[PDB]
């Protein structure tokens, strides 16, 4: 879940990423 | 121009540690992830780390986590890469490189010239720069061949022109060789018109950044 | 990380060939990048996203592939195609680079033009003695510098080194320096360099005699 790019930290992708 | 500046080289003593700058120009630094990799022959291209300079968030890959710190500043649009006590393993090119468009997915669209880290605990040593001169020999020729010898430096590297940047055409300058002693040697030669030996004049410029040395020398002709 | 095979390591392609390299990933990726770095230089962008050509790509390059098997494939090899071509990959965190496929321009025959250096003047003045000899621009790489002392071989006290593949010409550029010291580089008088090849007729040398010019 975590990505390469910090930019994405906070994008509704890796929050629902988050949500396992 | 979108560009990302790095310094040429930087010499690292064993134990220290060494922070790179990479400036960057021709867009926004703030809405761009900005990219470390390392590069070695024998490792090849590996992914340090990224940071956001919009929000300071970085991204590390594991194997250089307790290496690597990444930070990043607005006001002058550089980021950094700090390398703690650096060993032998550290020697290598670091490059910075801006990623952009998540869509199809991401891309190293912006590279920096990279900059070559050389840990050493020897004394920075300036290099004698010695003529190779173009002999008259039996062979009539109409392409003689001129050169510099510029050895016993340390460290590396050695920026060698001709003419003040003159002269480019016909030139190679070699890839350097550590000699038995520990020190580095190079050879730069240019061929040009045989005829040119007497009415043009050739110089080869010698810099060695790293020991604030620059020498001019002039290779003469021999009447043989 | 994922893992990225590329091969050939090295592919040798004749102007004009048409070539191509792969790409294996440990686990799948949906996509594959390409960047092409010549010595010296940093990697620059080729392909993006497996099939795109980056700004400044020609026509005679192209990608494709799926899963875990990709490829970058060349139409009509140039010279100026000479380099290491690296796989990267952005699907998983980290993401990864693969080794790398060189490739090198099988162009036709070239002879070097050899020209051998006696020690400067200055050189002297310090107690070292260098004698280069210089191979230009040849192809192909392998090429015979043999250094002669009074008209006998010598070995082993003497380094080599090449230069990359020329982008233009495609050739190498070698240079070989015997090193001794001043006392022993006075014992002998004539010094020189025999260099075969297959590109010249038969081997030829360059020799200088020590002092008199």
């Amino acid at each position: 879940c975590e990505p390469a790019n910090p930019s994405e930290k906070n994008s509704p992708s890796t929050q629902y990423c988050y949500s396992i | 121009q979108v560009q990302l500046q790095q310094p040429g080289a930087e010499l690292v003593k064993p134990g220290a540690s060494v922070k790179m700058s990479c400036k960057a120009s021709g867009y926004t630094f703030t809405s761009y992830n900005m990219h470390w990799v390392k590069q070695t022959p024998g490792r090849g291209l590996e992914w340090i780390g990224a940071i956001y300079p919009g929000n300071g968030d970085t991204s590390y890959n594991q194997k250089f986590k307790g290496k690597a710190t990444l930070t990043a500043d607005k006001s002058s649009s550089t980021a950094y890469m700090q390398l703690s006590s650096l060993t032998s393993e550290d020697s290598a090119v670091y490059y910075c490189a801006r990623s952009t468009y998540y869509g199809g997915d991401w891309y190293f669209n912006v590279w920096g010239a990279g900059t070559t880290v050389t840990v050493s605990a020897a004394s920075t040593k300036g290099p004698s720069v010695f003529p190779l001169a173009p002999s008259s020999k039996s062979t009539s020729g109409g392409t003689a061949a001129l050169g510099c010898l510029v050895k016993d430096y340390f460290p590396e590297p050695v920026t060698v022109s001709w003419n003040s940047g003159a002269l480019t055409s016909g030139v190679h300058t070699f890839p350097a060789v550590l000699q038995s002693s520990g020190l580095y040697s190079l050879s730069s030669v240019v061929t040009v018109p045989s005829s040119s030996l007497g009415t043009q004049t050739y110089i080869c410029n010698v810099n060695h950044k790293p020991s604030n040395t620059k020498v001019d020398k002039k290779v003469e002709p021999k009447s043989c | 990380q994922i893992v990225l095979s590329q091969s050939p390591a090295i592919l040798s392609a004749s102007p004009g060939e048409k070539v191509t390299m792969t790409c294996r990933a440990s686990s799948s990726v949906s996509y594959i990048h390409w960047f092409q770095q010549k010595p010296g230089s940093s990697p620059k962008p080729w392909i993006y996203a497996t099939s795109n050509l980056a700004s400044g790509v020609p026509v005679r390059f192209s990608g494709s592939g799926s899963g875990t098997s990709y490829s970058l494939t060349i139409s009509r090899v140039e010279a100026e195609d000479a380099a290491t071509y690296y796989c990267q990959q952005w699907t998983s965190n980290p993401p990864t680079f693969g080794g790398g496929t060189k490739l090198e321009i099988k162009r036709t025959v070239a002879a070097p033009s050899v020209f051998i250096f006696p020690p400067s003047d200055e050189q002297l003045k310090s107690g070292t003695a260098s004698v280069v000899c210089l191979l230009n621009n040849f192809y192909p790489r392998e090429a015979k510098v043999q250094w002669k002392v009074d008209n006998a071989l010598q070995s082993g006290n003497s380094q080599e080194s090449v230069t990359e593949q020329d982008s233009k010409d495609s050739t190498y550029s070698l240079s070989s320096t015997l090193t001794l010291s001043k006392a022993d580089y006075e014992k002998h008088k004539v010094y020189a360099c025999e260099v075969t090849h297959q590109g010249l007729s038969s081997p030829v040398t360059k020799s200088f005699n020590r002092g008199e010019c």
